[PDB]
């Protein structure tokens, strides 16, 4: 399984794919902002609770060893290492 | 552990088939009527090794290697002393 | 045994191995022992004394289990 | 929201489903297994527990109103020892009022899981449908702790769309579950 995270200015999404195409599960910033009305602006928390958010629905639908793949610039940012931060502190194994 | 394995006491059957010409072997026998075993290696077989227990049966095991019977036979008597062997002290 | 050939243990020896055309001769063959490899052994007949230079483990092994005789010179 | 992920979920994965024709759940359904010390929960579908702590009866609550009338029904399909298709229901209870179990007439009581050996992981199906009136069956089985063919052949396009035309299917569940070293006990109590 692979983990596809798109970060853009407002938002980031992070989406699980099967190798049909189909999606296994999705974690956005912009729908769980207005669930839990928190901050919608993209941050390094946001990421954290989104990155935690799909962590918990990955266990809940028993996603384990998942692939994270990202551009080898970006790659060390900080959001992206809070963001398999959030995503190793859930218990899964990279 | 034990050495002679006293096979009077078991219930051997043989099983073979046609085709590579292979024998194999079963051995079954009762745990907890053993009374050539210790007592914790009996509870102990009845645990680690319950994989190879049934309801309607205690202990059942089967190998086959060469076209022999007691051969096979000999290697299952192998299992049964290396079972007990680990189940009562390294 | 089955062919009605010599029963008792003491004339049995490889010359009369060789009257019953049995026998493999080696006359291009310097120093010619005797093994015996196993097969066809299951559920064999019984009381049979066998003398050979060299036998296998598994061919000891089948003849003594039904309580042949075994031997190794 | 919540609901869409639980449309991808539902039919995004379990083929069998679509078999059943059974529709996507609108209904939030919150079920938690209560034993002891010690609470599992299931919550979203596809999660994947041991059959030890399945072996009791679970807490169904979804938006209690005890003035109306429901449906529980709890299945599994391991294929068991007959041809595909054909479906094994554990847990059968209709009229039931609110969220309360107790208070509903059990059909069909609940029976804990009894997978097989490589057979991997099952699928386990909580149904719950809304009842506009009481619904009467009749020439249903009334099965025992231990009972085989009537458990099968329930597969849902000849029940859930045959017996209840009435009957939607508002709140659904779902939750794997694999071999343990119990099974060993409950099929020594299914030979006798």
């Amino acid at each position: 399984h692979r983990l596809r995270v798109i970060r853009t200015q407002h938002h980031i999404e992070a989406l699980v794919e099967h190798r049909n195409g189909q999606v296994v599960v999705s974690a956005s910033t912009r729908e769980w902002a207005i669930k839990k009305h928190l901050y919608s602006t993209r941050n390094v928390v946001a990421c954290e609770s989104v990155g935690r958010v799909l962590a918990e629905r990955c266990l809940e639908a028993g996603i384990n060893f998942m692939v994270y793949h990202p551009t080898p610039w970006e790659a060390a940012s900080d959001s992206i290492k809070r963001l398999q931060h959030a995503m190793t502190e859930g218990g899964v194994v990279l | 552990q034990a050495n002679d394995i006293p096979v009077d006491r078991l219930t051997i059957s043989y099983c073979r088939s046609s085709g590579k010409v292979n024998s194999k072997a079963e051995v079954r026998f009762h745990l907890a009527s053993a009374d050539w075993i210790a007592e914790p290696v009996r509870l102990k077989l009845a645990v680690k090794h319950k994989n190879r227990i049934n309801r309607s049966g205690e202990l059942i095991l089967t190998s086959e290697c060469s076209r022999y019977q007691f051969r096979n036979l000999a290697d299952c008597l192998q299992k049964l002393r290396d079972m007990i062997a680990e189940a009562s002290q390294p | 045994i089955d062919l009605g050939r010599v029963d008792p243990t003491q004339p049995i020896d490889l010359t009369q191995l060789v009257n019953g055309r049995g026998v493999t001769i080696q006359p291009s063959k310097r120093d010619y022992g005797v093994q015996l490899v196993e097969e066809g052994a299951d559920t064999f007949k019984a009381k049979v004394n066998i003398e050979v230079q060299m036998a296998s483990e598994l061919a000891i092994a089948a003849i003594e289990k039904n309580g042949g005789v075994v031997t190794t010179a | 929201p919540y609901h869409k992920q639980r449309l991808a979920e539902y039919c995004g994965l379990y083929r069998d489903l679509f078999h059943g024709a059974t529709f996507v759940p609108r209904v939030p359904l919150h079920v938690a297994y209560a034993v002891g010390e010690d609470d599992l929960m299931p919550v979203y579908h596809g999660n994947e527990v041991t059959p030890t702590e399945a072996a009791q009866a679970p807490e169904v609550t979804y938006e209690a109103d005890e003035g109306s009338l429901w449906t529980l029904l709890l299945t599994n399909l391991d294929g068991h020892l007959l041809e595909p298709d054909a479906e094994y229901v554990h847990w059968l209870v209709t009229n039931i009022p609110g969220n309360r179990v107790t208070e509903g007439q059990e059909t069909c009581p609940y029976l804990p899981p009894f997978p097989a050996r490589g057979s991997g992981f099952h699928r386990f199906a909580f149904l719950l449908f809304k009842q506009d009136k009481r619904i009467d069956f009749s020439g249903d089985t009334r099965p025992s702790p231990c009972y085989q063919l009537a458990q099968r052949t329930f597969h849902t396009f000849d029940f859930y769309k045959k017996h209840q035309d009435a009957m939607t299917p508002a709140g659904l569940a779902f939750f794997q579950c694999r071999w343990d070293d119990s099974v060993t006990r409950v099929f020594h109590q299914l030979l006798d």
